[PDB]
């Protein structure tokens, strides 16, 4: 019952601290049996070299799970696509650290991909809760032409259609266009006065600049902005009165990796009682086979619930991502970030601090403006 | 799109409605002069009203 | 200028290499003639593919690669998409692991397969059911990626049509391995034709449950997509006969034909690029790895392949990377558990049928049935008037029933095609009332052998003769 | 027509004869011992509606 688990980590000190963390996880409450080894690798930019190193190290060491961490450079994307593609040959599950891209949520493209962080599509539940608590009925949606945006808008439509509610207009953006005057005028020429923004950082910045130019930051308008659309130049170019969403425990590499290794250790310990275990070949050359235990790993990961750890509870949804994450209301007051509520499970949990509005209004506005203009 | 001057039966009801409730109405004339039903165009697998 | 193609131990190597070399030399003279570098490797490995890429880029800057495979693995195409996107080398999909198009390629990638999308299968099924006049709908689906958008597409397509199909709610299974909830949702299962959007593994248990409930009758029909019926040689005993499936196989287009089409498309794209631009595409300095910034100074081939014409057929592709005119052959399970073609779809995106109505029989259980009662009717009588089908995207009016007639091709060539027509009249209304009262399906046949008939030489002719026989 | 059960303890034939079971009011001429299993099968099919 001796196995080795490979990991992809950022730096040497992180590698050794995660090695000692998994060692103490082996020595903690889960113990009194045959232990397992530890293997770590770096996010080396050279794709061919890193792929061959991953093959030779992990595949020859009877790995059953892949520990992929966030790239050391936030500016560079460094999407963990090749590792998932390599692990998909034998249905080897992987554990992403903070990859929030909606493309990884789909299981058709990536057969084996698991993570402990909800994507941007899960913000639809938070938006629906905000609409329910603030009694918003007429809304508009601004989604750029991308897979993540399409997934988010589809999720929003599916979640909103249960109450027989439909957005008046749904506009589209492009990744690189700088002229959105016509779309902004079309949005203005509508009864609804609430704007939901979900796009890239540059697109959000330029559309906010256009809105400020066309006096869209005045009284009577409510702006809903996503998690990634508030950072960067958005803070500098966005005055007060702009709402936002922030994720509690969103960026804790040590805690997330410790929870992931504990979960996978408990899962493998529970599954080792099975009749047979599929052994990967010593090399990724000349062998073309599939694991009979791949679906078993997927089922045991989906059916396992972990209430012990850094977070309150750890469970996986149908897509395999984290369920019931901690959402914190984010507001911008005096060019400073102010938290006005925490949604542990998307419930009504406000705070005593008053919520400001654009234009200096201290009361919640309404989106009903017929204007008595009926052609 | 020269400015015409349409008057008749429904104009009285429209004026009564605008007096009862605040309305700023502008009238328009359909170009094709038809009520409008389901028609068939190129790519006939389309149900659009004219 | 440089084209590479690889196959895995398909047939003799030298003859195939000579044929591929002769391919572009028969016609389409161009200043920069394309060469063929054919290699036969039976191993499909990541680093082996990387070494092949390095060899081809070191091999006179191979512009494009044609990937062939024998196994049925969807992960091969997913892995190759990343390589194609990074190497800036267009790759075409041929029969094998990459034949099926399921994953969505990156916008910056240059991957274009020969497979067919699910939406095309949906409209092919809709056309088949329109030909069969099966207005009853029943969608049984299971939670799988991409099925919700397919359901949305099929509903927004059916509601847009003027036919007026049934609007039965989708019977979606909550989860697999339900020994009690399936019996709870069985109440919603009340229809005649059932559409199954599921996987091959769960198809066996779904059909076992249907057999337990008894969905293998003559009146019941089943439609199975291409993904479930991936392999025609693996036929489980639980598959009922008469099942309708749509897919594409080498029964009408061999590997030689597919590679001929691929090389023709590549040559047309190269000719278009040379007509527009005057630059020779070059690969990256390193076959794989990330040491320099990612830049693409030269324009890709996406706009060049929009208009492709080769050998008189427009083998073009859409923005998503789907064939404009795919094969989409229709296969119906045989009595002895085989698959036979019953029509093609390449005819300008139209529907073709071999006119074979009775092909359904119960095999899971033994239960004879004789509800199919043929009825013979004339045309000369004013009580029954026949009308041709109006070419206005609709079969005929709603207040009629289908009927079939034999029309001879010429004055000597005795051959009657089963032209589909709709017969309306007082006798049609009587037949409708009888069908609604006795609750039995009634067919219709049209007299083609002269008048009613009379006893001549102790032989009955016409409708009476058909009844006697 | 009368839906007569062939014999007790049928794990497969009951599902076969379930096709004939399509009505609103059902008369059950059976015994107390088999009534429990008959009602369990009815609950599985869902005959406990209003
Ligand atoms: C565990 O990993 C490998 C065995 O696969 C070995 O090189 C290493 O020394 C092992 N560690 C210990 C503490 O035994
Ligand atoms: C954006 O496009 C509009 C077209 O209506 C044009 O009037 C305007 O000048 C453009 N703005 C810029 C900055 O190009
Ligand atoms: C915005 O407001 C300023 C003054 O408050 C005014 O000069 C300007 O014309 C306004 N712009 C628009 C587009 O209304
Ligand atoms: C994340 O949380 C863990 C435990 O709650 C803590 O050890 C770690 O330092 C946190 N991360 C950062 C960046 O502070
Ligand atoms: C989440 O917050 C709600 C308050 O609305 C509380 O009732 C519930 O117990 C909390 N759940 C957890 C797991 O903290
Ligand atoms: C709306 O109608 C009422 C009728 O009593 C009138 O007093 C009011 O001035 C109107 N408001 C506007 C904006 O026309
Ligand atoms: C390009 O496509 C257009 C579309 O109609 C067609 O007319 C033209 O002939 C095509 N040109 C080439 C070189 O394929
Ligand atoms: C009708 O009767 C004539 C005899 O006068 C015969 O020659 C002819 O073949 C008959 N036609 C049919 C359709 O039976």
């Amino acid at each position: 019952k001796i196995v080795n688990i490979g990991a992809v980590l950022s730096t040497r000190k992180h590698e050794q601290m995660f090695r000692e963390a998994v060692n103490q996880a082996n020595k903690r409450h889960g113990s009194w049996k045959i232990q397992l080894n530890a293997t770590s690798v770096t996010h080396k930019p050279n794709a061919i070299q890193m792929a061959l190193s991953v093959c030779e190290d992990l595949i020859s060491s009877q790995v059953y799970a892949i520990l992929v961490s966030h790239p050391p450079t936030p500016n560079d994307h460094f999407t963990p696509t090749p590792v998932s593609y390599t692990a998909g040959f034998y249905r080897i599950p992987v554990l992403g650290l903070t990859t929030r891209m909606s493309i990884y949520s789909d299981k058709s493209i990536h057969l084996s991909f698991l993570r402990t962080v909800p994507p941007y599509s899960h913000q639809s539940s938070v938006w629906f809760e905000m609409m329910r608590v603030y009694s918003w009925n007429h809304i508009i949606l601004l989604v750029s032409d991308d897979h993540e945006g399409r997934a988010a808008q589809k999720r929003l439509e599916t979640l909103l259609e249960e109450r027989e509610s439909k957005a008046e207009k749904v506009l589209q953006f492009d990744p690189g266009t700088k002229n959105v005057t016509a779309l902004l005028m079309e949005a203005k020429e509508l009864e609804a006065r609430v704007i939901i923004l979900s796009a890239s950082e540059d697109d959000a910045a330029t559309v906010y600049r256009a809105a400020a130019m066309l006096n869209m930051t005045g009284s009577g308008y409510v702006w809903l902005v996503g998690e990634r659309e508030i950072s960067g130049n958005a803070l500098r170019y966005a005055p007060d009165g702009i709402l936002g969403l922030q994720l509690i425990n969103g960026k804790n590499e040590s805690a997330h990796i410790s929870d992931a290794v504990g979960v996978v250790a408990q899962a493998v310990h529970e599954l080792l009682e099975k009749e047979n275990i599929t052994d990967p070949p010593r090399g990724c050359v000349g062998n073309t086979n599939i694991w009979k235990t791949g679906p078993l790993f997927k089922r045991v990961l989906m059916s396992s619930k972990y209430a012990d750890g850094v977070t309150g509870r750890v469970e996986f949804n149908e897509d395999g991502d984290r369920k019931f994450a901690n959402y914190s209301i984010m507001n911008l007051q005096n060019r400073k970030l102010v938290q006005v509520g925490i949604y542990n499970g998307t419930h009504v949990i406000p705070n005593d601090r008053k919520i400001i509005w654009p234009g200096g209004e201290t009361e919640k506005p309404r989106g009903y403006q017929m204007s008595t203009r009926l052609k | 799109t020269v400015p015409q001057c349409c008057y008749g039966f429904c104009i009285d009801l429209l004026i009564k409605l605008a007096r009862t409730m605040n309305f700023t109405y502008e009238v328009h004339l359909v170009a094709d002069g038809k009520f409008g039903t389901q028609e068939r165009v190129n790519n006939s697998n389309k149900k659009e009203w004219n | 200028l440089n084209i590479a193609v690889m196959l895995g131990h398909s047939h003799d190597v030298t003859e195939r290499e000579l044929r591929t070399l002769w391919g572009p030399e028969q016609a389409a003279g161009l200043p920069l003639d394309v060469n063929v570098v054919a290699l036969l490797m039976n191993r499909t490995d990541p680093k082996s593919l990387i070494t092949h890429v390095c060899d081809l880029m070191s091999g006179a800057r191979i512009h494009g690669l044609v990937f062939g495979d024998d196994t049925d693995q969807e992960a091969v195409a997913q892995m190759l998409d990343f390589i194609s996107s990074h190497t800036f080398v267009p790759i075409l999909g041929i029969h094998g692991g990459a034949s099926m198009i399921m994953a969505d390629k990156d916008p910056t990638s240059t991957f274009f397969q020969f497979g067919a999308s699910i939406q095309q299968q949906a409209t092919v099924m809709l056309k088949i059911m329109q030909d069969y006049d099966w207005h009853v709908f029943s969608l049984v689906t299971t939670i799988f990626p991409g099925y919700r958008e397919f359901i949305s597409f099929v509903k927004t397509t059916v509601d847009n049509s003027f036919v007026g199909w049934d609007m039965q709610n989708v019977i979606t299974l909550d989860t697999s391995f339900e020994d009690a909830k399936t019996q709870v949702q069985l109440k919603k299962i009340h229809s005649s034709v059932i559409l199954l959007y599921c996987s091959k593994d769960e198809a066996v248990l779904i059909l076992s449950e249907a057999r337990s409930l008894g969905l293998t009758g003559y009146d019941f029909f089943w439609i199975v997509p291409s993904l479930v019926s991936g392999n025609t040689e693996l036929i489980p005993k639980e598959f009922p006969s008469g099942l309708i499936s749509v897919s594409y196989d080498d029964w009408d287009y061999s590997l030689e034909a597919r590679v001929r089409d691929g090389i023709g498309i590549l040559t047309t794209a190269a000719s278009s690029m040379l007509e527009k631009f005057s630059y020779i595409p070059e690969a990256k300095a390193s076959c794989y790895g990330q040491m320099e910034r990612p830049e693409v100074p030269m324009h890709t081939l996406h706009p060049f392949m929009v208009n492709v014409t080769w050998d008189g057929k427009d083998l073009s592709f859409t923005e998503e990377g789907y064939q404009v005119h795919p094969r989409l052959v229709v296969i119906v399970l045989n009595k002895d558990r085989e698959w036979e073609k019953v029509g093609k779809w390449e005819n300008h995106t139209l529907s073709l049928r071999h006119a074979v109505w009775p092909r359904y029989k119960s095999f899971s259980d033994c239960e004879p049935d004789d509800n199919h009662l043929s009825i013979v009717t004339l045309e000369e009588a004013p009580f029954v008037i026949v009308e041709d089908i109006d070419p206005l995207t609709e079969t005929c009016v709603r207040n009629t029933v289908p009927c079939r007639k034999f029309v001879k091709i010429n004055n000597s060539t005795n051959e009657g095609m089963n032209v589909k027509k709709c017969c309306k009249g007082f006798c049609i209304d009587i037949l409708k009332k009888l069908s609604r009262t006795v609750k039995f399906t009634y067919d219709l046949y049209l007299v083609t052998n002269g008048k009613h008939g009379k006893k001549v030489n102790n032989v009955w002719n016409g409708m009476i003769g058909e009844v006697v026989y």
